[PDB]
């Protein structure tokens, strides 16, 4: 079942082309369906009468079949124009949008033919294995409020370290890693340690 | 008289001249999207001859019109479930809220399930609810209004207990605060903005979420888009049901009329002309239903897009979350549609700054590393473009590139060495 | 069930995840004999929210998913007069 | 006027020159009987899918 959303294409078009055909067999009022017999029992002046029959049911017959064959290609032109920008957007570049290239953070995607279609394989980058930290919004030291440049504060319990956020990586936090902006009085949740700083030993 | 375009705004454009925002407000905007479609359902043998064998008979002379159309609509039916479904059911799990709503001052208490009805639904999706026999039926949806509430929950809970991680993989908590931040740097505002004004910007973001259900209340047209396919697909079956009182040719648009007053080979000729006149009307119906359920497929697209970029991530898409740089978004079920109030940040008073593309110090063309270079007339400052905050020139935040005989327009400063 | 009335499956309590559709919240599966129940919409989970707790990944995995688009369609061609008239 | 259907006691308040009703539809869904003056709504008999 993987492929039926190709498949469910290739089934309704052989559909309806097999009730377009079918069609054909239906009198529409007339005495017959075929159009030899009416031609070859009746002079003009009647078989006129049951051709028109004919006519009238075989032609709205094929307008029905037209008008759904123009409805059902501009689905699959919408579907062509979503395979083409995600051609576009997750095969020849990198993709921010989320669930646009698989379900994950996207990183790549390989594009593979299919019968009048395209499967895409979408390599995406999932968390896994999570763990509980203590956090804060700062650290405060000597007065100031340093807030992290690029991670997170995480706490183990016992020390704090700054990791970046989609990956626990916990480094010493530094001055090389943080910034300051104000006081330690106006951030909420604040919490005390030590800001280390590289030129202090020299 | 002659339609305005908007008022005449002239900007004080000039090659050294810059303007920056001193403040902001958070803004949040609403946007009504149609998802699903009723599910129509037409008996084409019972529309066309009601419960008459003769004409019956008459009507399979014409093939498998009827099984087209009939399948026509059972097709769009099906469509309507798989809509809301790549609308709502974007997430795996239904995630729970905890007990004690302490997001940091942040109040969601209106978006959020009304516990003490038995809808389940917020505050205000429960004034989107409020505000929005001929073989004719019409089919239940797969997911009922209390299950697509449930969906939407669970995406609210993901949203406010665990940012976008939800939406990726597992379900990671982070404080809220500290998702508001990451959003923050996400729109190119630092982090120590959030935090700094965290009351502030709670307080904006609370008045703002109860302005959107004064609004919705005060404004019976809000709706328009879910009432427009309401009131279309309604005028559609009503035109249907009329159809069955022309004559079309005939002595009576009444099938038992004709019978009962004809025998066959007189009633077959009223008859045809009956069938012909209703088989076309309900070709018309079908035909008009299929192109109108393109366009609520094409809604229901995306809207699953915006369920995705929106809720379950932050949108760089410019005005595809709302207008103003997007943080964040909430959805809300409503009649046949779904709601986002998408939460945005707007820069507010700004103001004038001399610029510079670079300072030129000791002989070395300097630059910012992220911010611009901004003069108050007498001292020069890098600060961040989004929002006004003048730090030092130091060599910690901007870098060097070349001479200062190369960039045009570069201004002479010191560069402060910690 | 609010689609009608549904006859030969058995009604159960237990929830799962939808398998046939009747309509309004019920579905149907083969479990043997055919059941009825209404549809779970996934499985209940609640996040350990704090004010200073956060979770973060010591870990990832590579998936690779799979999308499946329809480009095209059969290039049909109908002559007109040939179908009618032949 | 004939017709198939479930005949049921009417709470239609009709007029004393009227001799039958019509819903939005312009069906007959009402009639008064031609000997007992009673007024009769007028139903179709249990249908639906399978
Ligand atoms: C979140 O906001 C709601 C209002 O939208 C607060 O509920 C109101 O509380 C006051 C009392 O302070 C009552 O007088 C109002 O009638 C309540 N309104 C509604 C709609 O319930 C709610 O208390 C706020 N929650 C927090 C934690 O601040
Ligand atoms: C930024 O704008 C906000 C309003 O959007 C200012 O906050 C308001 O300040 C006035 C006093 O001037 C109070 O009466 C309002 O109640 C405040 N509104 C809110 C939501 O708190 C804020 O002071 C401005 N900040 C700066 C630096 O101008
Ligand atoms: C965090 O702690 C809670 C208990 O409060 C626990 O249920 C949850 O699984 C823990 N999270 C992780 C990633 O271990
Ligand atoms: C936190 O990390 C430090 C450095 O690795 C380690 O010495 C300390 O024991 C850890 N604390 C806990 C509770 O694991
Ligand atoms: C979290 O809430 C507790 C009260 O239960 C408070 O004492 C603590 O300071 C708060 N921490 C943060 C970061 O808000
Ligand atoms: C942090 O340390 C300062 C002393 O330098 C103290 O006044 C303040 O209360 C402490 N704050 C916390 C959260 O421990
Ligand atoms: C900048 O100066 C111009 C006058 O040249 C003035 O019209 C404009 O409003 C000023 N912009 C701001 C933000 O004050
Ligand atoms: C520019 O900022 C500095 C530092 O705050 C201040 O001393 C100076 O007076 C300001 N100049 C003007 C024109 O406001
Ligand atoms: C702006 O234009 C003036 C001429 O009117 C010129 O003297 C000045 O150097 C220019 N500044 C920049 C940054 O181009
Ligand atoms: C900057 O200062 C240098 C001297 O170090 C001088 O030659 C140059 O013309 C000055 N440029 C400007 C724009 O003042
Ligand atoms: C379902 O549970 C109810 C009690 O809430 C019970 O009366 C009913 O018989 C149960 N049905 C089945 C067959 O599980
Ligand atoms: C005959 O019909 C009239 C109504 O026109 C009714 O009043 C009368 O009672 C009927 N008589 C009998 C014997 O049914």
């Amino acid at each position: 079942s993987a492929l039926g959303k190709l498949q469910d294409v290739v089934n309704q078009n052989a559909q309806a082309l097999n009730t377009l055909v079918k069609q054909l067999s239906s009198n529409f009022g007339a005495i017959s369906s075929v159009l030899n017999d009416i031609l070859s029992r009746l002079d003009p002046p009647e078989a006129e009468v049951q051709i028109d029959r004919l006519i009238t049911g075989r032609l709205q017959s094929l307008q029905t079949y037209v008008t759904q064959q123009l409805i059902r290609a501009a689905e699959i032109r919408a579907s062509a124009n979503l395979a083409a920008t995600k051609m576009s957007e997750c095969v020849l570049g990198q993709s921010k949008r989320v669930d646009f290239c698989g379900k994950g953070y996207h990183l790549m995607s390989f594009p593979q033919s299919a019968p009048h279609g395209v499967v895409f394989l979408h390599v995406t980058y999932v968390p896994a294995q999570e763990k509980n930290f203590t956090t804060a919004p700062a650290i405060c030291h000597d007065g100031k409020a340093h807030f992290p440049r690029e991670g997170v504060f995480v706490s183990n319990g016992t020390h704090w370290f700054v990791t970046q956020r989609n990956f626990y990586e916990p480094q010493i936090i530094t001055t090389d890693n943080t910034f300051v902006s104000g006081n330690c009085d106006v951030v909420i949740g604040i919490v005390n340690n030590t800001v280390y700083d590289p030129l202090q030993p020299e | 008289y002659t339609m305005s375009l908007g008022a005449e705004n002239s900007v004080a454009y000039s090659n050294n001249s810059i303007a920056i925002p001193t403040n902001f407000t958070i803004s949040v905007t609403t946007e009504i999207l149609p998802v699903s479609m009723t599910k129509t359902s037409v008996d084409c043998t019972m529309y066309i001859c009601g419960d008459s064998t003769e004409c019956s008979n008459l009507l399979l002379q014409y093939g498998s019109f009827c099984t087209q159309l009939n399948r026509a609509l059972t097709g769009i039916a099906v469509e309507q479930d798989k809509n809301t479904q790549e609308v709502f059911a974007q997430v795996k799990q239904i995630y729970k809220t905890p007990p004690i709503k302490d997001f940091g001052g942040f109040n969601f208490s209106q978006i959020l399930p009304d516990p003490s009805k038995p809808s389940k639904r917020s505050p205000i999706e429960d004034l989107l609810f409020n505000k929005v026999f001929n073989g004719l039926t019409v089919l239940p949806p797969l997911l009922t209004d209390e299950m697509i509430a449930q969906y939407t929950s669970a995406l609210l809970a993901g949203t406010i207990t665990s940012g976008w991680t939800f939406g990726a993989g597992p379900a990671l908590q982070i404080p809220f605060p500290m998702q508001m931040a990451y959003r923050f740097n996400g729109i190119g505002v630092t982090q120590n903005v959030l935090y700094e004004n965290q009351k502030l910007i709670a307080n904006q973001f609370n008045s703002a979420i109860g302005k959107i259900q004064d609004s919705l209340s005060s404004t019976p047209s809000a709706l328009g888009k879910l009432q427009d396919v309401v009131n279309q697909n309604a005028q559609a079956l009503n035109t249907l049901v009329k159809q069955l009182s022309s004559n079309f040719g005939a002595i009576s648009s009444v099938l038992n009329d004709i019978l009962s007053r004809l025998d066959p080979p007189e009633a077959e000729v009223q008859i045809d002309r009956l069938i012909t006149g209703r088989l076309q009307s309900l070709q018309t119906y079908v035909t008009q239903q299929l192109i109108r359920a393109a366009e609520i497929r094409a809604s229901a697209n995306l809207a699953a897009t915006k369920m995705s970029e929106c809720v379950l991530g932050q949108s760089k898409r410019v005005d595809f979350c709302g207008k103003g740089y997007h943080l964040m978004s909430f959805p809300q079920s409503a009649p046949h549609g779904v709601v986002f109030l998408h939460v945005t940040y707007v820069p507010a008073q700004e103001k004038n700054f001399t610029t510079a593309p670079a300072i030129c110090h000791d002989g070395k063309a300097h630059f910012p590393r992220e911010g611009v270079f901004v003069s108050n007339g007498t001292h020069w400052f890098v600060t961040q473009r989004n929002f006004y905050e003048p730090q030092i020139i130091t060599t910690d935040n901007t870098f060097v590139s070349g001479n200062c005989d190369v960039v045009i327009g570069i201004v002479n400063n010191t560069v402060y060495d910690p | 069930t609010r689609a009608g009335c549904l006859i030969g499956a058995e009604h159960v309590n237990n929830s799962y995840e939808c398998d046939i559709p009747i309509g309004a919240g019920i579905c149907a599966s083969y479990q043997q004999s055919i059941i009825a129940y209404t549809m779970s919409l996934g499985a209940e989970n609640s996040v350990a929210y704090s004010n200073n707790s956060i979770a973060i990944p010591t870990n990832f995995t590579i998936s690779v998913t799979t999308e499946i688009l329809p480009v095209s369609m059969t290039k049909t061609s109908v002559d007109c007069t040939m179908y009618i008239c032949g | 006027l004939t017709g198939t259907g479930v005949l049921t006691e009417s709470n239609k308040k009709f007029l004393p020159f009227q001799q039958f009703g019509r819903d939005i539809a312009d069906t007959t869904d009402a009639v008064r009987d031609p000997q007992t003056l009673e007024i009769l709504d007028i139903t179709p008999c249990s249908f639906g899918g399978v």
